[PDB]
RNA sequence: UAGUGGUGCUAGCAUGCUGGUCACUGUUCUGGGCGCACGCGCGCUACACUGACGGAGCCAGCGAGUCUAACCUUGGCCGAGAGGUCUUGGUAAUCUUGUGAAACUCCGUCGUGCUGGGGAUAGAGCAUUGUAAUUAUUGCUCUUCAACGAGGAAUUCCUAGUAAGCGCAAGUCAUCAGCUUGCGUUGAUUACGUCCCUGCCCUGUAC
């Protein structure tokens, strides 16, 4: 099987819902409990940091660091 | 709307990929080629190939296979000064390995080394 | 003229040459402000002898280093060095014994590197 | 259950390579009881073994 | 008082790059797009739009660092290692085509001028205009 | 406190360091406490320092290396391939962001979190050639070397072919072994080790 | 023939800071040759994310150079590149040369797919050395995309600025190295012991 590329309607709310149960997430987080390519989860990431719902601990390029808050 | 894979010039492309990169599957077109094709067609480059329509996969099939009047600098092509007319051209498809596998042929009828080392090593 | 001393660092081939002079606190490098030394991960060896002392000790002095040689990393080395050295030398002309023994054993309680090279060298072969 | 004791004497190399150190060691638990064995890794003085069992000495 | 010294230098050039973008005075080759910049890469510049105004404005920064430069230092500079496929890698130095087009195009609009002994040197107007931007990219923090 | 202005203002998270070190001006090795006495000499922690990229030389008296910090013996460890040779600064980075993570995935002191795996992991019986196998006891400090090595050896075998970096898998080797976790590499070599000399003593 | 600071002139910023421009520390000629079913050995490049690619940051030491005429080359100009052209300094701590080197650092693209890993084999064209490049010296551009998933039995080197990673200079030399020697950059783990294996050196009876 191969990991989605284009994000479907019904993934996106289910991102929006699910993102808040993790303590910890970083783009492995993403590819490995969804199944988005690596491509989507940087994109992802930074829209759902803009939109508040997860709190930045540390940003480094090849490794990025948000959590629960 | 999305298509998953898509045929032209004879090949299949799978749509999951980027334009720039999908192209490369067709014989005769390179990663460079490729990629000066795309922004003389102005396309996103960052779309993947599903996304696209009819319409836009046009235009970029014309301009492979004319790239000469889009003033591409001709010392792109693979084929400068042809050896029977010296126009210039770029080779694709089944057409490459149709130029090869008798270039080599016409070495043979006339009996140069190359020819002979060839068939002879066959 | 005025308040002034030279001293000079070292590491393997880096030359760290440093000034002090009466003043307002300023550290530059290069002309550069020591902020923005540069890997960011050895910077923090750098403010090593700025925090183990405290800052009010720079106050007055103006301080200002020029590298030379050497790669990246050991020039860093080299200008701590040199940095540590020219504090001690402008206290033990301007000031006293007794607070010129305090900073020494504030460094050398941390890392005798800050006043004294290793003298390693290369393999003679 | 694991019994710690600290080394008093280091008595030499041992084993066909001198691989191993041979040593003197008393019960950090009570003292005396004084046992001797067999060390595989760099041991000094005031180093402390977990022995695991207790009722078992090394040949000499 | 505030020098280009005094700001972090990618922070500086992605600043003055953008500014530089909005004034339209600085003139493109046109050919720009094809060229690689160096015969040791492979692929063109990925920034396809942008990247001439960024490295227009490095050289500048570069100039104004130092007392002169000519065309040949700047190809070293900007220098990498080829692959030579199987072979062990090499230095090799960047296109000159390019960057002798960037010297003329910032002389046009007068940030640098030829130099006695030979090269070119920052002008009085670099220094004022290059001393502006530094101070709202401090205060811009 | 007072901020102390300078003609070079450094800035106030730096001046805020003057007062305690911290491991990256974010941890103190203050109530840092090792759990058995047979390692309180081995497992040196109490030296504070900022970075650990210390260049000091510890070859020349065959003890004195167990004077180097701990998490500056983790970063070596690291530098291990043939790829990898020389390149600390890499290392350094790595480790970094490692101990973030475990900031977060449980919430302890993470300094603390890797001296509990260090020390649960070092095996504590061991075996010898004699042919046959007798076993033999081993001593402190070569404790102390099995569990670095061990750590290194399990996470980067999980990283090569992966979805996962580094840290992240260093990361969950450091909480799965401060646990009593048999899910992690290191406790499962441990055991083989003590159960095979047993059988042989 | 080196460095720092002051002094004179001077630019920008702000009302001091960073730059440019006196003191101290036999003979001979033409053409060919020096091919590969396979065995043994010293090497080069890889199997990827501790990565590949793009942009930006920016740091050495040891060498070597012409009037015998033509070596090492700065600057200006032309061209996608390789390369070309007009001038210039150095018989050298004085000029090339701060030999602005690579690894490396930072910000993006890619997402575990022989994949954007890897670049053998092969087609077309443009240059350069030489009296002459066909069986092809080297360089540049486009196209073709092979094996290889960390490798059985065996086996080599090594204890600190050392191993290993990375690059440079000289040597040979019209041109042409994946070679040899030297130099610098980044920089570990594991012993500080033994006679088990291998090999060497001392002092009569089952052989």
């Amino acid at each position: 099987a191969q990991h989605a590329v284009i994000l479907d309607q019904e993934k996106y709310d289910r991102i929006l819902k699910e993102v808040p149960t993790y303590r910890y997430v970083s783009v492995s987080v993403l590819v490995d409990r969804l199944k988005i390519g690596g491509s989507l989860a940087r994109i992802a990431l930074r829209h759902l940091e803009k939109e508040g719902i997860i709190k930045p601990i540390s940003k480094h390029s090849k490794q990025a660091i948000y959590t629960r808050a | 709307s999305f298509q998953h894979i898509l045929r032209l010039l004879n090949t299949n492309v799978d749509g999951n990929i980027k334009i720039v990169y999908a192209l490369t599957t067709i014989k005769g077109v390179g990663r460079r080629y490729s990629n000066l094709v795309c922004k003389k067609a102005d396309v996103d480059l960052h779309k993947r190939a599903g996304e696209l329509t009819q319409e836009e996969l046009e235009r970029i099939v014309q301009i492979m296979q004319n790239p000469t009047h889009y003033k591409i600098p001709a010392w792109f092509l693979n084929r400068q000064n042809d050896i029977t007319d010296g126009k210039d051209y770029h080779t694709l498809a089944n057409n490459v390995e149709s130029k090869l596998r008798d270039d080599l042929e016409r070495l043979k009828k006339i009996r140069a080394h190359r020819g002979i080392r060839h068939f002879w090593g066959l | 003229a005025v308040p002034s001393v030279q001293t000079f660092g070292k590491k393997k081939s880096a030359t760290a040459v440093a000034h002090v002079k009466a003043g307002k606190g300023l550290i530059k490098v290069n002309g550069s402000p020591i902020t923005l030394v540069e890997p960011e991960i050895l910077r923090f060896k750098v403010y090593e002898p700025l925090l183990l002392v405290g800052l009010d000790k720079f106050s007055n002095i103006d301080i200002r280093v020029r590298v030379t040689g050497g790669g990246h990393v050991s020039q860093v080395y080299a200008i701590r060095q040199a940095i540590a050295k020219g504090l001690v030398a402008y206290h033990q002309k301007y000031v006293d014994e007794q607070s010129k023994n305090e900073l020494k054993k504030a460094f050398t309680s941390y890392d005798r590197t800050l006043l004294i090279a290793d003298s390693r060298r290369p393999e003679p072969k | 259950p694991v019994t710690l004791a600290k080394v008093i004497k280091v008595l030499g190399r041992t084993g066909s390579r001198g691989g191993v150190t041979q040593v003197r060691v008393e019960f950090l638990e009570d003292t005396s009881r004084t046992i001797v064995r067999n060390v595989k890794g760099p041991v000094r003085e005031n180093d402390i073994l977990v022995l695991m069992e207790s009722e078992r000495e090394a040949r000499r | 008082g505030v020098s280009v010294r005094d700001v972090a230098a990618q922070d500086f050039i992605n600043a003055y790059a953008s500014f530089l973008q909005r004034q339209g005075k600085l003139e493109v080759p046109g050919y720009v797009d094809i060229v690689k910049t160096s015969s040791g890469n492979e692929m063109p510049p990925q920034d396809a739009e942008g990247w001439f105004y960024k490295r227009a404005a490095s050289v500048a920064r570069h100039i104004y660092m130092r007392k002169q430069v000519g065309v040949g230092k700047l190809n070293k500079l900007y220098g990498g290692a080829k692959s030579r496929g199987v072979r062990p890698y090499k230095h090799i130095d960047a296109s000159g085509s390019i960057n002798r087009k960037v010297l003329q195009a910032l002389e046009k609009i007068g940030i640098v001028e030829i130099s006695p002994k030979g090269g070119r040197r920052i002008s009085e107007n670099g220094q004022r205009d290059l001393d502006r931007i530094a101070a709202q990219t401090l205060e811009e923090d | 406190f007072t901020p102390v202005v300078l003609a070079t203002p450094i800035p106030e998270e730096v001046q805020q360091a003057q007062t305690e070190i911290k491991l990256f001006n974010k941890w103190s090795f203050e109530e840092v406490e090792v759990k058995d006495a047979s390692l309180v000499d081995y497992v040196q922690v109490r030296q504070p320092i900022f970075v650990a990229h210390t260049a000091g030389r510890y070859a020349n008296k065959r003890f004195r290396k167990a004077q180097c910090p701990i998490i500056e013996r983790l970063t070596n460890s690291l530098m291990m391939n043939g790829r990898n040779n020389g390149k600390k600064l890499k290392a350094v980075r790595i480790i970094k962001h490692t101990l973030d993570i475990i900031n977060v995935l449980t919430d302890q002191n993470p300094i603390q979190v890797v001296v509990d795996a260090i020390t649960n992991t070092g095996p504590r019986e061991d075996t010898t050639r004699v042919a046959r196998r007798q076993a033999v006891d081993v001593s402190p400090l070569r404790r102390v070397n099995q569990a670095i090595a061990l750590l290194t050896i399990g996470a980067r075998e999980a990283a090569f072919r992966n979805i996962k970096t580094i840290a992240e898998t260093l990361a969950e080797e450091l909480i799965n072994a401060a646990k009593g976790s048999s899910t992690s590499y290191a406790i499962k070599k441990k055991d083989e080790l003590e159960r095979v000399a047993k059988s042989n003593r």
